[PDB]
């Protein structure tokens, strides 16, 4: 006889999780703000972590890890990669990024790196993004910095991946989204199914104003791409179609060419923040579903772009992903092959 | 059928004091020793643990021993401190410094005869003494060294009686000194030879329960003693209340100990309470699944890593006996591989109407071969130090010889190999 | 009921003793006249009359230094019989302190000590304060320790030994006196806390901004560390752990009885800034070489024991979290034969500072006692200086002239060579 | 003025360094146990680090970093790779290794990994060092029949073979870490090549320089030494020295340290560089002694005691 609260109605993932908990006897949905719960499906911002686990009779579990924002925010992820001992010297899968503040700034270091590639004749395209809206792709540091100063928000100048892996037919850009569930005991689980947020326009290296070929954001493609849904429904390619394209056109499997790097990046990222977010020494337990965003270059190298704390699932994967959250993260604490447990070699 | 209770050292007196507070409440005895209970089914076997004094007062048949007055002065001042017979407080002034040799050979040998005089006095006033129960830790010096010294002397004077102990095993997670594996190994060697039944209360298990299960991040000795006193209450229910199963120490030993040396029991309890916890009353199926779960064991051993030789389950409170039998039969049918097939009907069940406290609870007592994991952990720690003769000067300085350590290490390794032999049978 | 008698030998032992007792009095609310208006655990160090008198004995082969005690602010504190002086000092010569002049005053000292022992219902042992370099500190102390082992067989004997530093050294033969006293006292001391004057000197210059520290500056900082170590004996609590319980963990082998002490925080009284200093901050400082009482590199030495003694506003939760962070981030390597664990003790009584002192008053403080093989570096430095001079027999005639033989020199040096080898062996994996 | 001591006559590298210091006119060599030195060219084992920097007024520098053997000894390097937070999850360049004690002890983990490889039909050749075999029973027996602690590393069955000859080789790189911890990779490396063709069954079995090796790479694979091997080498060196940096840094010590390291690498057929071992006291190639020893004198000695382009300073991004 377990009880749960829902403090985020906008979360599509946990709305399905709530329905899965109901219609299976064991769970009763308590009113919002009712503190006598077992599971809390909390809000995205300002979650009351301090009030959790202070009833010495019931076991409390929350769908978020306190402090995950030091990995899921654009500027804090850049800070983590460059300053964590586990990542600062070993990270070869994160594009060269610098935190910029408009009118802890790394503005001077960006200009030094921009001038170094310029003098050597190296690729100098950079992308600026706020912590799809307010994104500028340019090969001019003067143009990029001025863009930041206009908006009143912290931006991050990341090195633009000028040579991405282009899907054929169409010759189009894409990004990979992977769903990772970390349970109460910090066991990292990669959901078997991923999604490719593809572009429906052919990719070209010259015109950066054409956002339909340069930005693979789902909202950018539905609102501006004239060929939206031309190659695949809702510009979303799944791992079966992507593995078939890879094994055919490039003669290599998705598991070896891309998924091994993905699994390595996920484990390195979550374990760098593990000591700062572990609920071992806290009165309550935590679990979180993450959305890892990757970009593959033409040499088949995976690059981490962003990490999402509150991700949204693909329509067909909602049933399996939400059932996996119920079984692995909820039923492990409160008991009545689709998730790979990511582990170290030794 | 009287039991003479002895508590020795800091741990022994702290858990012992709690045990008396707990059962005194259950039996309707107040701190003054007067009975004010709402049932007489509290006084039916009250004589097993209490003596009857002048003004209808019930006095615990307890002997409080320690080489330092500190812990015993704390007891005398606590809630039920006035319940004990003042003459039964036997204590020295120079403690034991967490040294087994000091408790067993030097400091303890000077105080032991006066303790035996009190034991003898309590025994002479027994219509039919069943035996003794000692509470103590194995990691310290008084409870560990002097406690096993007392056991040896008592056995010499009462060889035909049952010697039962509640022995707190040491753990690095809840440690007082680095020499605990030395003290524990030396004591286990004594226990293997001179006790009929020992309840292995592991501080590692009590810590992991408080930390991982109860989510008491930063647990205290008081937290560990909450679990202990609750388990001690459960395992002694069959001796304190009218019953048919394991009603005395000897029948318990006959049912639980198939091989003389294999008498170390793994207690279990459900529900796992936390001092001042919240609302529900656990259904019989829930009580059964928990008490058999590794997470409810008072010894840090995975029962799935060995087999049960014998098991004794005790349910307390008003519940369906038919449901208890169904649930008890189900746990065995669902895990029949973890119960030795060569001991038919090795799981016995008892039910007591009087609950602890709680509306209903379940206590588990298992003689599992997985208990070797506890002795292996200690043996590993002991060997890591003994190999390099670390800290031996504190022991050899008291008269002890290295040969004594080699024998204790060997006897405990033999105990482990014996438990493994019956696990592979 | 476990009393502790303190014995302060020679100038360093006496002057450090003055600082400790001044601090203990402030900590226990005891006035310079012995009166204690607040009036027990503090009775381990003080006897009662309503005068609270230190269970201490001050010994020096020369009267100037103790005469300052006899006429100073704390003159009333001590009983005249507790302050013992000779006429002629040991002239920085171990042989004069142990033999020539030591023989003349030893019996009187043992009698004054016996008078303190007779007032004890359960004497736990002695705390001997002395320098390695002085003739009295080295020579007389080892004679005293030898006699105490005879007159008090079992009883524990702890040391606070002032390790020589050139910045404040007064004699070229301090290395000789150090090896001689260490050798003679080794079997008779159960635990010894070395205080490197160079380490205390550098902490005063860095953490207290003192250009040229004086003995008063050094001694007040030393008294804080000594106070932290003896706090468990003078106070009691649920989280207070007794020093002898730490000593069981601190001394794995009789000869390896020299724990390294590290203290935090050492903040200037004017440059305090008002910062509070978390439990995590001070615990981390315990692993910074800049805060150790002896100059050495614990990063390259194996631990045999680690004890944390907290003093002010400290709760276990914070301590455990601080230890967890320190692990998997620091060069804390234990020997394979010792559990890699930290023994913690907390005294809720906050640290006290001397009014008008160089140290700022803090809300919380910690002293770490660790038995690390890194302390053997201090022996290596001393033994090397001994070797340089002894090769040429420089100054040896001063010792031989007082009845000593070259044999005692090589015997003491061979024992030191064995001690350096013992620290080497204990670090080797099994 | 500047004075120096030589406490290792067997060191060929520092014998040349000693000659170079004496040639300047700025350096005078004192006796072995003279403690009033400025520079100490100490011994390989049991160097007296505790006695360093304590003589007042003297600036003392030593040719070794106290510790560093944690990266150089085979078992401690295996321990460092598997336990350091900076390396445990990120290390993809060190062959699967298990420390095996003969008389702590990852024997059970090695057998679990060996059984995983034979069940899946994967390559199961392992190399034991203080024997190359695919059996593990004869590999374990080899260790137990010796009073030394060995390490069972995964044998690189598919190495990059030099043509002509079809022969195995390993790369040795010289790294100088000065005081203040600046990592310098010496421009010239050496290939300790084999003069026999490679066999995948026979378990019973010469210095090429970077110009000849660069020329073999294009034309042979059309790729340069850099972007395929030299970037990997630089990354490995940076990661290794910075994992031990907090444990060996002399910034809070009375003396300063510097050390010349010998990094040993092995390139596989997919052009992937694997770290094999690190050397604390390496030996140089005959023709590179003059340039390497001059670099040690200029970068590490002359920076502390003052009177080109051959050492690349390794930095991150
Ligand atoms: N920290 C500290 N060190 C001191 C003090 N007095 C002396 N020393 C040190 O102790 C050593 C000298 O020993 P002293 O205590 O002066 O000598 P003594 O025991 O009186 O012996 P003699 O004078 O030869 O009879 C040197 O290393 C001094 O730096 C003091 O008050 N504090
Ligand atoms: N360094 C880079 N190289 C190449 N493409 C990049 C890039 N950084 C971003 N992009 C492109 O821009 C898109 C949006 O990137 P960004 O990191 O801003 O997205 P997001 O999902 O975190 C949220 P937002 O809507 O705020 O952009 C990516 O999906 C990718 O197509
Ligand atoms: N895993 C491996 N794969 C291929 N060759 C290897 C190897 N390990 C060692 N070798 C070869 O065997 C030689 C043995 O050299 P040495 O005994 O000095 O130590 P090493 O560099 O092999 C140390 P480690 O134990 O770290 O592998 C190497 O120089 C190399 O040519
Ligand atoms: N559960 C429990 N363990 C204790 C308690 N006090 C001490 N211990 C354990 O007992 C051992 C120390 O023995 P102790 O009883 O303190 O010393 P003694 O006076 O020499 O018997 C260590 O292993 C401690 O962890 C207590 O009250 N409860
Ligand atoms: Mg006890
Ligand atoms: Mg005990
Ligand atoms: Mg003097």
């Amino acid at each position: 006889g377990y009880t749960f609260v829902v403090r985020d109605e906008n979360s599509s993932v946990y709305a399905e999780v709530s329905r899965l908990l109901l219609a299976t006897g064991h769970w009763k949905r308590l009113r919002r703000d009712n503190p006598r719960f077992n599971l809390m499906l909390g809000e995205r911002n300002r979650l009351p972590f301090g009030r959790l686990g202070h009833e010495p009779g019931l076991v409390q579990l929350v769908n978020y890890y306190r402090g995950a924002d030091k990995l899921c925010r654009k500027a804090s992820l850049v800070k983590l990669i460059k300053t964590s001992p586990e990542l600062a010297e070993s990270c070869t899968w994160f594009p060269e990024s610098y935190v910029i503040y408009p009118t802890t700034d790394e503005r001077e270091f960006f200009l030094a790196s921009y001038n170094r590639k310029k003098e050597d004749g190296e690729g100098n395209v950079w992308i600026a993004k706020s912590s799809g809206e307010g994104i500028l792709i340019s090969s001019e540091a003067s143009e990029l910095l001025d863009f930041i100063d206009n908006q009143g928000q912290v931006h991050v100048i990341q090195k633009y991946l000028e040579h991405p892996l282009l899907l054929e037919p169409g010759h189009r850009k894409f990004d990979i989204r992977s769903w990772v569930l970390v349970d109460h005991q910090y066991n990292i689980y990669l959901y078997r199914e991923g999604v490719l947020r593809t572009a429906s326009e052919p990719y070209h290296v010259d015109n950066f104003q054409d956002k339909t070929c340069h930005l693979t954001n789902h909202c950018i493609q539905k609102e501006y791409s004239k060929n939206y849904g031309k190659y695949e429904e809702g510009n979303e390619m799944f791992f079966k179609e992507f593995n078939q394209y890879l094994t055919s056109a490039l003669n290599i499997t998705l598991e070896s060419s891309i998924l091994l790097q993905i699994k390595h990046i996920i484990r390195n990222c979550l374990l760098s923040v593990e000591p700062a977010i572990s609920t071992k020494h806290l009165p309550y337990q935590s679990f979180q579903l993450f959305g890892f965003d990757f970009m593959v270059d033409e040499e088949l190298k995976v690059w981490l772009i962003e990490v999402n704390g509150a991700p949204a699932c693909a329509q067909k994967l909602y049933a399996e992903l939400c059932q996996g959250i119920v079984d692995i993260a909820i039923s492990s604490v409160f008991p009545p092959a689709a998730f790979i447990k990511l582990e170290n070699l030794y | 059928r009287e039991i003479v209770h002895i508590q020795a050292g800091q741990c022994g007196n702290q858990i012992g004091a709690k045990f008396w507070e707990v059962i005194s409440d259950e039996h309707g005895i107040d701190p003054t020793g007067s009975y004010h209970g709402d049932s007489d089914l509290q006084l039916e076997r009250i004589n097993v643990y209490y003596n009857e004094a002048t003004g209808n007062k019930y006095v615990p048949r307890a002997i409080l021993v320690d080489l330092e007055p500190g812990t015993m002065d704390s007891v005398r001042s606590g809630p039920f401190g006035q319940i004990f017979r003042p003459d039964n407080f036997v204590f020295g002034q120079s403690g034991a410094g967490n040294n087994w040799a000091k408790g067993h050979y030097t400091e303890g040998a000077e105080l032991v005869d006066s303790v035996l005089d009190v034991v003898r006095k309590e025994s002479e006033s027994c219509d039919c003494l069943q035996g003794f129960q000692l509470t103590h830790s194995l990691g310290g010096g008084t409870g560990s060294g002097m406690g096993t010294l007392l056991i040896s002397k008592i056995r010499e004077e009462y060889p035909d009686r049952i010697m039962n102990t509640f022995s707190v095993m040491p753990s690095p997670k809840v440690s007082d000194t680095v020499v605990e594996p030395y003290n524990a190994t030396l004591s286990v060697h004594q226990l293997v030879e001179n006790t009929d039944e020992t309840y292995c209360i592991d501080n590692e298990a009590l810590y992991d329960i408080c930390f991982r299960t109860l989510k008491l991040t930063t647990p205290t000795y008081g937290d560990l003693n909450h679990l202990v006193s609750a388990t001690m209450s459960g395992v002694t229910t069959c001796l304190r209340f009218p019953g048919q199963l394991n009603a005395d120490l000897r029948k318990l030993a006959v049912n639980m100990v198939p091989f003389p040396r294999l008498h170390f029991f793994m207690p279990g309890f459900a529900p796992l309470t936390s001092r001042g916890s919240q609302y529900r009353a656990l259904t019989v199926p829930e009580l059964t699944q928990q008490m058999f779960d590794s997470k409810n064991m008072m010894a840090a051993c995975d029962p799935r890593h060995g087999r049960y030789l014998t098991v004794a389950a005790i349910f307390r409170g008003r519940m369906s006996m038919k449901e208890v039998d169904e649930q008890m039969l189900n746990v065995q049918n669902k895990n029949s591989s973890y119960f030795v097939e060569w001991i038919p009907n090795n799981v016995k069940t008892a039910v007591c109407d009087i609950p602890p406290g709680l509306k209903m609870s379940a206590t588990f007592i298992g003689n599992s071969t997985a208990i070797q994991e506890l002795f292996k952990r200690i043996s590993e720690q002991f060997t890591a130090m003994f190999r390099r003769k670390a800290f031996l000067h504190w022991y050899t300085g008291e008269g002890m010889d290295e040969m004594e350590f080699t024998e204790a290490e060997s006897n405990m390794n033999d105990l482990v190999s014996e438990y493994q032999q019956y696990q592979d049978a | 009921m476990r009393e502790c008698i303190s014995i302060h030998v020679g100038q360093a032992g006496v002057q450090i003793g003055n600082a400790c007792w001044e601090l203990y009095c402030l900590e226990h609310g005891i006035q310079p006249d012995g009166q204690m208006p607040s009036d027990d655990s503090f009775n381990t160090f003080f006897s009662e009359t309503g005068k609270h008198v230190p269970r201490a004995v001050f010994v020096d082969l020369e009267p100037t230094v103790i005469d300052e005690v006899r006429t100073g602010t704390y003159r009333q504190l001590f009983h005249p019989e507790q302050l013992i002086t000779g006429k002629e000092d040991a002239a920085n010569n171990y042989a004069r302190g142990h033999y020539t002049i030591g023989k003349e005053i030893i019996d009187l000292v043992l009698d004054r000590i016996r008078k303190l022992a007779d007032q004890c219902t359960g004497l736990q042992g002695f705390l001997v304060f002395h320098s390695f370099g002085g003739g009295t500190g080295s020579g007389f102390t080892s004679l005293l320790m030898e006699r105490l082992s005879v007159d008090y067989g079992k009883k524990s004997k702890l040391e606070f030994s002032i390790y020589p530093a050139p910045q404040v050294s007064t004699a070229v033969v301090e290395p000789y006196n150090s090896i001689l006293t260490t050798h003679t006292t080794l079997e008779h001391s159960d635990c010894a806390f070395m205080v490197d004057n160079e380490a205390i000197y550098d902490i005063c210059r860095r953490n207290l901004d003192i250009e040229r520290p004086t003995y008063t500056n050094l001694n007040r900082l030393i008294s804080q560390i000594v106070s932290s170590i003896t706090a468990s004996l003078r106070f009691d609590g649920a989280l207070n752990v007794d020093l002898t319980e730490f000593q069981t963990n601190l001394v794995p082998y009789p000869r390896i009885h020299f724990p390294l002490a590290t203290y935090a925080p050492v903040i200037s009284a004017e440059k305090a800034y008002h910062e509070q200093l978390s439990v995590a901050e001070i615990t981390n400082a315990c692993f910074e070489p800049a805060n150790q009482m002896v100059k050495c590199d614990p990063r390259h030495g194996k631990y045999m024991a680690c004890c944390l003694l907290y003093r002010g506003d400290v709760v276990p939760k914070d301590v455990n979290a601080a230890i967890a962070t320190i692990k998997t981030k620091r060069s804390i390597q234990f020997v394979d034969w010792c559990p890699t664990g930290f023994k913690v003790g907390i005294n809720y009584q906050p640290p006290t500072v001397v009014p008008g002192g160089d140290l700022a008053k803090v809300q919380r403080a910690v002293c770490m006692l660790s038995n690390t093989t890194a302390i053997a570096e201090a022996w290596a430095r001393l033994d090397h200086k001994f070797d340089l001079m002894y090769a040429k027999r420089a100054f040896v005639h001063w010792y031989v002239g007082e009845g000593m033989e070259e044999g005692e020199f090589s015997e003491a040096r061979e024992d030191m060579a064995a001690l350096e080898k013992d620290y080497e062996e204990v670090g080797v994996d099994s």
